[PDB]
């Protein structure tokens, strides 16, 4: 039942500031201090200080002194974590802790990039083809930026045949694929399409696959 | 009562 | 300083006994320390906590196979009968007051690995540039390499039998289940894809290989 839910994803250019909640539930907020901790990309867990859930009074680690602030909402059951002129070093998931839970992160990206809406394109199979049984198609998603992107298949749906393939950072943006296998008399008979979510764009991208 | 749940008594 | 040292990696096989060190320094060496389980897209988990005589308590979730045992300044997680699940990174955790004044410590983790998984070879799916991109007078090819374990592999693209490495991209093998996936693309121009007869992805592992290929005709 004990819970602690994060705010999603940032993107910050180098100089803004963010503020990232915790959202406590489960147990009495302000009998617990209110730990962050900071994953790096090298992923190791550093320690960034606490705070006193109900006086308010923070201790910041060595390493996150003047630019870091810890602040409550104790009538809201939340714990708030500001990071003030932002750098590049700031990138790294964000988590609050109480030791024995764990939020379950905030992904902050500081980039002076702009955010892109990624480009879709439909991967059906070539000319001489007899799959014989089964089928493989792909939807193919390309340069955008951040990664947060999240794609769904939903003419067949689950596992049937659904492998998202880990993204990879060339030049400036991010690409993706994610394949989809159904049987060989299901395509081009009964219709197949794939949904693309990338939320930082805010956009959703369909297309439908063809011969 | 409250505390840092990390905080343990014996490391002093 | 409040230090804490591990191992940066460590493999076991399946159903084996894992122990893993977590050191205090000279200093603090009957000092109480955490333990903490990160699984890839996962947030930290909390293990136990272990004291100085070897007195351990686990958090929830955590099954009977996660004990603990200390000596001086070591601090060990015994894991025993070592399950795939149990594949992660495990880091200490130790904090300390001076007069008043809290201030907690990670190490630097363990990265363990649990071997025993079946070995299988991969599987390629290449794909031609769609039409639409054909449009923007672009071509991406793509390579899906799926379904092997383990997870070293040598993808290469060919033309006409001829290799191309400008314009080729290749993930790393990341972990999916019980085995292994990867990708790789191969961006041309149109017209760049039109002007050769077939392109040809292969795939190396150990020292087998698999190949696929395209036809624009």
């Amino acid at each position: 039942q004990v819970q602690l839910q994060e705010s999603g994803p940032e993107l910050k250019k180098p100089g803004e500031t963010v503020k990232i909640s915790c959202k406590v539930s489960g147990y009495p907020f302000t009998n617990y201090g209110m730990n962050w901790v900071k994953q790096a990309p090298r992923k190791v867990l550093k320690w960034m200080g606490w705070i006193d859930t109900y006086t308010g009074d923070p201790t910041y680690a060595d390493d996150f002194k003047g630019r870091f602030a810890f602040s409550l909402d104790t009538s809201a059951s939340t714990a708030y974590l500001q990071i003030n002129n932002l750098k590049n070093e700031d990138t790294a998931t964000y988590f609050c802790a109480r030791g024995t839970y764990w939020g379950q992160g905030t992904l902050v990206t500081v980039s002076a990039a702009k955010t892109t809406a990624p480009s879709v394109y439909p991967l059906a199979p070539v000319c001489g083809d007899t799959t014989g049984s089964s089928v493989t198609l792909g939807c193919l998603v390309k340069g955008y930026f951040p990664e947060p992107v999240t794609l769904t298949w939903n003419s067949g749906s689950l596992s049937s045949g659904v492998h998202t393939f880990p993204a990879v950072l060339q030049s400036d943006l991010y690409t993706l694929s994610s394949s989809v296998t159904v049987t060989s008399s299901t395509w081009p008979s009964q219709s197949i399409t794939c949904n693309v979510a990338h939320p930082a764009s805010s956009t959703k991208v369909d297309k439908k696959i063809e011969p | 009562e409250r505390r840092n749940e990390l905080q343990k008594q014996e490391n002093r | 300083q409040l230090v804490l040292t591990q191992s940066s990696s460590a493999s076991f096989s399946l159903g084996a006994s894992a122990k893993l060190t977590c050191t205090l320094s000279r200093q603090h060496s009957t000092y109480t320390i955490e333990w903490y389980q990160q699984q890839p897209l996962k947030p930290p988990k909390y293990v136990m906590e272990l004291k100085k005589d070897g007195s351990h308590s686990t958090g929830d979730g955590i099954p009977d196979r996660f004990s603990g045992s200390s000596s001086g300044a070591d601090r060990y997680l015994s894991i025993s009968n070592i399950q795939e699940e149990d594949e992660a990174i495990y880091i200490c955790g130790v904090g300390d007051t001076i007069k008043e004044q809290f201030v907690y410590v990670f190490g630097g983790g363990t990265k363990v690995t649990v071997l025993g998984q079946p070995k299988s070879t991969p599987t390629l799916t290449v794909f031609p540039p769609s039409s639409e991109e054909l449009k923007e007078n672009k071509a991406t090819l793509v390579c899906l390499i799926s379904n092997f374990s383990p997870s070293g592999v040598t993808v290469a693209w060919k033309a006409n039998g001829t290799p191309i490495t400008q314009g080729v991209d290749t993930s790393n093998p990341t972990k999916e289940g019980n085995k292994f996936m990867a990708s790789s693309f191969l961006h041309l121009t149109s017209d760049q894809w039109r002007s050769h007869n077939s392109f040809t992805c292969q795939v190396t592992h150990e020292g087998d290989t698999v190949e696929k290929s395209l036809s624009p005709a």
